[PDB]
DNA sequence: CGACG
DNA sequence: CGTCG
């Protein structure tokens, strides 16, 4: 379950948030932590948004920021680590743990250094066509388009719910499914190994696939250590 | 229609009306999954004279005060209704003038909502009863109320509530079986979306519990019954002497005779009162006001086939006064074959009780009312096909016509009487000695509407053993 | 929900 | 349309 997550953390997708204390505008694609709260205008919440450090200025005792925040695994590693600790501030299975968090950082970095060329070279339309051409869903925004054009290059392209047939998407515990079953209700199929098939490139993104250098190093979604 | 007062033009302006369709949009909004009790409610409203026109709109959640509205003066009626429908558009998915609604997924829903000298020479008792039984007065009180939980945005019509009902049929089925719990959040979704309920800033709950769907289902029958009584309540348009007493006295299509209170059946039927009202489960003593001998029209010769099926008795049949009148111009009737079968105790059929206490139960009569009804009917049970544990059930048995609920509790076997050769159960509550049992009290059901002839209808009084009764008792 | 770039 | 309130 979702569960809310009041606490959450995300880069800025617009420089137009202002910041409930200071009053100033958080710039674009910053390091961003806002709370999620009932508004008095319509029943839906909304994010009331701070700057990195006007948000810890206002007092907050997080104790697990990665379960208690809705989009902290979605960041960057370094990111992460900072806000990890700002929050607060065995004889073998030790080492193995800390390996596969190793190899947590070497994903997160890895999808970062994609996501970089991938919109230095890449237009937004481009982008659009590469999930177009893998069965997949054009989802709204700009970030979310290169989340999704990362995921269906380094897991495989995503094929459609088993159930409903729309897409799923990554979320911070598991992938969850965005399709509606009917028109009242949306699909919550949830798991963590969902059938896909290989990315395709087309020819238009063939020289542009050799200047991201596309390595094809397969792999599988590392999921939280949390339960 | 009516007109929204956040507006404030109620006394201003009023609501619009062209090609018989009416500006006034109430579109809801319900996800479990998530928690949204949303509502919009839209309006083009006119100025009572000068052609003024302003486009309101209004939002938030259900009986919270989280929400807003802003009103829109207009520049005229042609820009006005545009405006109108381009937004009926937006938030709903379909046109205004869309015959066919399809709903779409994250898009709201509408909801349709109801609004608008000479002397009788009759037996004063039929009269009295009359005015009580066509009380517009409480068919008002029960329709067109407030009681904002009950309906936190309006007077929700008759289909809407027809629909919901449907609804709970399948929910109850869904119930019965191991459905999957995604079907049963849809239904969830489906059935607070068409009736708005207010659960304040709580998310709302599924409809997992069965018991609270029966109890929404009582309500949803309630409701059901009360405009189909309301809708016979109406329908009168000749005949204008009399006094309407003879309109709706012929509306039943009965003959309703004041048995004399001291003839020797309505003595037997004082007696099996006193006898059969176990004070126990009922904190309310029982007072035989009036008598009244009914034959209704048709219902006596449909029962002649079993006139002679032996083991015909006298049972009471209880239910709220408001239904009394059409359950006399129709006769008893059973539930439809589409409703749910799973929620009667015994399946579908006409029920009844010797016990006059758990019948009486079912009129519902509360504190500010006093007076209930309740029908004796001569049923002819032919073979009671005992069950003491409760059994939804279809088939009857080879040579069984009717299906007894077995109480610890039953009135004295040996004191009955045969009246018109009719089994009379008028003995006080004895121990049965039937064990590994359900009921408290029998429950007698035949399956046939023309196996019962309703044959007395008993004005009662329900005197509540309250604070006054109680001054009453000790002097 | 609406409001605005 | 895609954010923010
Ligand atoms: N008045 C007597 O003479 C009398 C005497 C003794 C026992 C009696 N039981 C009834 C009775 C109960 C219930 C009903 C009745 O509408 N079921 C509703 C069950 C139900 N769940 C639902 C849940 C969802 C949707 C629809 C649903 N219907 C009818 C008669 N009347 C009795
Ligand atoms: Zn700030
Ligand atoms: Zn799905």
């Amino acid at each position: 379950e979702s569960s809310d997550k009041l606490y959450r953390v995300e880069y800025a997708k617009s420089g137009r948030a202002s910041c409930k204390k200071c009053s100033e505008s958080i710039p674009k694609d910053s390091l961003r932590m806002a709370i999620m709260v009932q508004s008095p205008m319509f029943d839906g919440k909304v994010p009331h948004w701070y700057h990195f450090s006007c948000f810890w200025k206002v007092g907050h005792s997080i104790r697990h920021p990665d379960v208690e925040v809705d989009g902290f695994s979605e960041l960057r590693w370094d990111d992460q680590q900072k806000v990890k600790k700002t929050a607060e501030a065995s004889k073998k299975e030790k080492d193995k743990d800390s390996k596969l968090e190793k190899a947590l950082k070497a994903q997160n970095d890895l999808i970062w250094n994609i996501k970089d060329e991938l919109k230095k070279v890449c237009s937004t339309n481009d982008l659009k066509e590469l999930l177009i051409f893998n069965k997949q869903q054009v989802p709204s925004g700009e970030s979310a388009i290169l989340d999704r054009v990362a995921d269906g290059m380094v897991f495989g392209a995503l094929l459609p719910c088993e159930e409903c047939s729309g897409q799923l998407v990554f979320k911070s515990d598991a992938y969850y499914c965005t399709g509606d079953v009917t028109a009242w209700t949306k699909c919550m199929v949830k798991t963590q190994t969902p059938n896909r098939k290989e990315w395709v490139t087309p020819k238009e993104f063939r020289e542009i696939s050799y200047l991201k250098k596309l390595k094809v190093k397969k792999q599988d979604r590392i999921f939280p250590p949390e339960t | 229609a009516a007109v929204d007062p956040d507006s404030g033009l109620e006394h201003s302006a009023h609501v619009l009306e062209k090609g018989g369709k009416v500006f006034s949009a109430t579109l809801g909004l319900v996800d479990i999954v998530k928690g949204t009790n949303s509502y919009y409610k839209l309006q083009l409203l006119e100025d009572d004279k000068e052609n003024r026109y302003w486009i309101f709109r209004s939002w938030g959640r259900v009986g919270t005060v989280i929400g807003s509205n802003k009103l829109e003066q207009m520049p005229s009626k042609e820009d006005a209704i545009e405006h109108f429908m381009k937004l009926y558009e937006e938030k709903t998915g379909n046109a205004w003038h869309s015959k066919n609604f399809t709903k779409y997924p994250k898009k709201f829903y509408p909801l349709e909502i109801d609004y608008g000298g000479t002397k009788s020479k009759l037996p004063k008792p039929v009269q009295d009863l009359i005015k009580m039984i066509f009380d517009v007065e409480s068919m008002k009180k029960a329709m067109y109320e407030i009681d904002l939980q009950k309906m936190p945005l309006g007077k929700l019509s008759k289909r809407q509530i027809q629909a919901a009902y449907s609804i709970l049929s399948e929910v109850q089925q869904a119930v019965s079986q191991g459905s999957s719990d995604s079907q049963i959040l849809d239904l969830s979704n489906r059935f607070y979306t068409l009736i708005p309920h207010d659960f304040g800033m709580k998310k709302p709950p599924l409809l997992n519990n069965a018991d609270s769907v029966q109890a929404k289902a009582e309500m949803l029958d309630n409701l059901l019954d009360i405009e189909v009584a309301y809708s016979l309540l109406r329908g009168g348009s000749d005949d204008s002497s009399k006094d309407p007493i003879d309109v709706n006295y012929e509306k039943l299509k009965t003959d309703i005779k004041v048995v004399d209170r001291d003839s020797e059946e309505a003595e037997i039927i004082r007696k099996y009162v006193k006898n059969t009202h176990a004070t126990t489960h009922n904190a309310y003593d029982l007072e035989v006001i009036d008598i009244f001998k009914i034959e209704r029209e048709g219902e006596c010769q449909r029962y002649k086939p079993f006139k002679q099926l032996h083991n015909r008795r006298l049972l009471w049949h209880g239910s709220r006064t408001t239904n009394f009148a059409g359950i006399l111009s129709q006769g008893l009737r059973i539930a439809p074959p589409e409703a749910p079968v799973t929620g009667y105790m015994f399946g579908k059929g006409i029920y009844f009780a010797d016990m006059v206490s758990k019948s009486a139960n079912y009129c519902h009569t509360s504190q500010g009312d006093p007076i209930g009804l309740i029908l004796l009917g001569e049923v002819a049970l032919g073979n009671m096909y005992e069950l003491k544990h409760a059994s939804h059930i279809s088939k009857l048995p080879k040579g069984k016509h009717s299906v007894k609920g077995l109480g610890k509790t039953t009135p004295d076997p040996s004191a009955n009487i045969s009246l018109d050769g009719v089994d009379v159960p008028l003995g006080t509550g004895i121990s049965s000695g039937v064990n590994d049992t359900s009921l408290l009290y029998n429950e007698y059901i035949v399956y046939d509407i023309a196996q019962v002839n309703l044959k007395y209808l008993l004005k009662l009084k329900f005197n509540f053993k309250t604070s006054l009764w109680l001054e009453h008792h000790h002097h």
